[PDB]
């Protein structure tokens, strides 16, 4: 019914931001705003859905997104979309339990460097 | 009792004495304090430690005396290590009866000293010492010789980036079988089993896969010259590290060779063609309308540069490059060679200084005491451009074996964590140089991307194959 | 003015396949140009690498598509033998 669709967003809005679930969506949204055409999502396009998808959930949300604009002027693949969840569910506000010889891309430890002086 | 009463109770001052031992060279003193030090038990520690720390510090006092100067003179350094090892080693062999403690020691201090040093850090890499042994090495092969080999080959042991010294031996020795300058068959086949001796059986193969080109291409230029002074050399573009030449014109006068041999080819091999390098050619040119008889060795460019002379008179450089087909330049740095000769030539002192745009021219007087005449010289700035291009090269030939290293683990083990393939990477190539943990992990990220490696879903520290 | 006549040349020459040095065997692009996968994804680190790799049958193929080939199947497409890399 079109009562049952006006109310579906409150409640799968609150069930979707548990865990678990939330993974299927992040993995799944790469694939859905990603062209077929293309394994590499855009530069401009994976800003605006960082924007839009990790709202208020990365501590440093705004300031990775000022990253990667005037040095890494490249498409981002699809590893490090993966690992980016994981890294700010991991990380603390000190960023002294960051490894540098770890399981994290290149970008990830570069931005880690990067961000460490300024703190 | 007595060796604790005369020897234990003065260690210290021994110590103090061992290193002014070491400021003026006394063996005799030195082989006494070795001997009486040896009855005291676990004593030499000391004593090896100082050696290290003084052969290092001397080694790196020899290596900063001639600094801004060793950096383009192979030959200046390769010698200031040489004397420092080999005194060294016969202070060690003589006065210390060639224990095993002191040798290690000097092995240490020498790997230490070598790879770093002044000229390392002007250089801002540790690829400059294998470079300036593959140039020494050049030169002396180049046109009572065998201890220096020796002593160079004892030397390079000690180098961790063994590709760059392999790579530069094997371009040299290519420059060294394309033109045909060199002092002896028999210290190139002496340079070849030491090497066989030394480095693997591949990288020797491939010179040999060279040597056996040379052979065929001396073959089919016997066999050229009994079906017709034209010489030709015809070697394989996949196991030469020669790059293809621009566009060029070839001179009217040299067409004639050019038909002929080519079709002969085609009679000999059919399915394949000829890549004609300009580059590498070079020759001779007679005049007589000098003062006297001359001949003049030049190169393609240069050749044909001075036959577009025959029949004109004075060219500005916009026609030069439009007849010609040659690059600026290689077209400006080809014109600046044949004025610091002056061949052609507003009268200007500053010839090395000027500044070329197109506008001018022969000088007719050009007298000189020889007869025959080399005017062909390096260029200016090619080499330090085929530098940067070989070690470029070696960087990327580094990751294409870091990629493929990692690929061929991991078929024999399925999955595999992060910390045991990183020390398997490591151990595998440590023989030829050490890479740094983002070099391989930069390489791990490539092989996920291009679909070779997976990250299971329940770990993201533990890898796996996927077909 | 001046004449100018030449007693003797010597000249170095390379020889190869011309069916595939023009373009490559498995994919009929340029040699020189992009490959087939490295050309619809342009903004990654994969189309940085796209070089030439040589065998010891003198035969010039594109690294990737070399590498793909060479993930089923270990004969070199042209002759019909192990193929083994030679230079970059
Ligand atoms: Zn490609
Ligand atoms: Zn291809
Ligand atoms: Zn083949």
């Amino acid at each position: 019914s079109i009562e049952k669709l006006k109310a579906q967003i409150p409640k799968m809005e609150q069930e979707l931001k548990e865990p678990g679930r939330f993974k299927d969506f992040y993995q799944f949204t790469f694939n859905f705003a990603k062209n077929p055409g293309q394994k590499g999502l855009d530069l401009e396009m994976a800003i605006a859905y960082w924007n839009l998808v990790l709202n208020g959930r990365f501590k440093f949300l705004d300031l990775w997104n000022k990253f990667l604009l005037e040095h890494h002027k490249r498409s981002i693949p699809k590893d490090t979309w993966n690992l980016l969840l994981d890294f700010s569910t991991m990380i603390a506000d000190d960023m002294s339990n960051y490894d540098e010889e770890g399981a994290w891309p290149v970008l990830i430890d570069d931005f880690v460097e990067f961000a460490r002086p300024q703190i | 009792k007595c060796e604790q009463v005369l020897i234990e109770k003065h260690l210290e001052i021994f110590h103090t004495e061992f290193q002014n031992l070491l400021d003026a060279d006394k063996n005799e003193d030195l082989g006494r304090m070795y001997n009486l030090v040896s009855r005291i038990q676990d004593g030499l520690g000391e004593l090896k430690k100082l050696l290290e720390t003084h052969i290092h510090n001397q080694g790196l006092a020899a290596i900063e005396k001639c600094g801004e100067a060793a950096l383009n003179d192979p030959k200046m350094y390769v010698q200031t290590v040489l004397d420092v090892h080999k005194k060294y080693n016969a202070l060690v062999m003589s006065a210390f009866n060639n224990d095993a403690g002191f040798v290690a020691a000097l092995d240490k201090a020498c790997g230490r000293f070598i790879n770093n040093n002044a000229v390392t850090k002007m250089a801002q890499s540790s690829s400059k010492s294998p470079e300036l042994l593959a140039r020494y090495c050049d030169s002396l092969l180049k046109k009572e010789l065998e201890d220096t080999l020796n002593q160079v080959m004892v030397v390079f042991k000690y180098i961790e980036d063994k590709d760059v010294f392999q790579k530069f031996y094997a371009k040299m020795l290519a420059k060294r079988l394309v033109h045909q300058n060199s002092a002896s068959d028999d210290a190139e086949a002496s340079m070849i089993s030491k090497l066989k001796q030394a480095c693997g059986f591949e990288y020797t193969s491939k010179l040999q896969r060279m040597f056996q080109d040379i052979g065929v291409s001396k073959d089919l230029n016997e066999q050229f010259k009994k079906h017709l002074d034209f010489s030709i050399q015809v070697l394989s573009s996949g196991s030469w590290p020669f790059q293809q030449s621009c566009t060029f014109a070839l001179p009217s006068e040299l067409e004639r060779s050019y038909q002929r041999f080519t079709a002969f080819y085609a009679s000999r091999h059919s399915g394949r063609k000829l890549t004609w390098l300009y580059q590498l050619s070079k020759g001779e040119l007679v005049t007589n309308c000098f003062k006297n008889r001359y001949t003049l060795q030049a190169s393609t460019f240069q050749m044909a540069i001075l036959l577009q002379y025959n029949t004109e008179d004075a060219y500005t450089v916009q026609q030069l490059t439009d007849s010609t087909q040659i690059k600026m330049d290689i077209l400006a740095q080809v014109l600046q060679i044949l004025l610091k000769s002056k061949l052609l030539v507003d009268e200007n002192a500053n010839v090395d200084e000027v500044e070329l745009k197109p506008d001018t021219k022969l000088y007719l007087g050009y007298k000189n005491k020889k007869l025959r005449v080399n005017i062909n010289v390096p260029m200016k700035t090619e080499q330090k451009q085929e530098q940067e291009t070989t070690h470029k090269n070696i960087e990327e030939d580094r990751k294409l074996l870091i990629q493929a290293a990692i690929v061929r683990i991991m078929k024999m083990r399925k999955v595999l964590k992060h910390q045991q393939l990183l020390g398997e990477v490591l151990t595998q190539l440590s023989s030829r140089f050490k890479p740094r943990v983002p070099v391989i992990k930069k390489c791990i990220d490539i092989l996920i991307e291009k679909e070779y490696l997976e990250r299971v879903d329940g770990e993201k520290d533990t890898y796996s194959y996927l077909a | 003015k001046k004449r100018f006549e030449v007693k003797k040349w010597n000249a170095v020459a390379l020889w190869a396949w011309d069916i595939v040095v023009d373009n490559c065997a498995i994919c009929r692009n340029h040699i020189m140009d992009l490959c087939i996968e490295c050309q619809a994804n342009q903004a990654s680190a994969t189309s940085e690498e796209c070089t030439v790799a040589w065998g010891v049958c003198n035969h010039a193929f594109h690294f990737h598509c070399i590498s793909r080939w060479l993930k089923t199947r270990q004969v070199c497409p042209l002759d019909n033998r192990e193929w083994e890399f030679q230079k970059y």
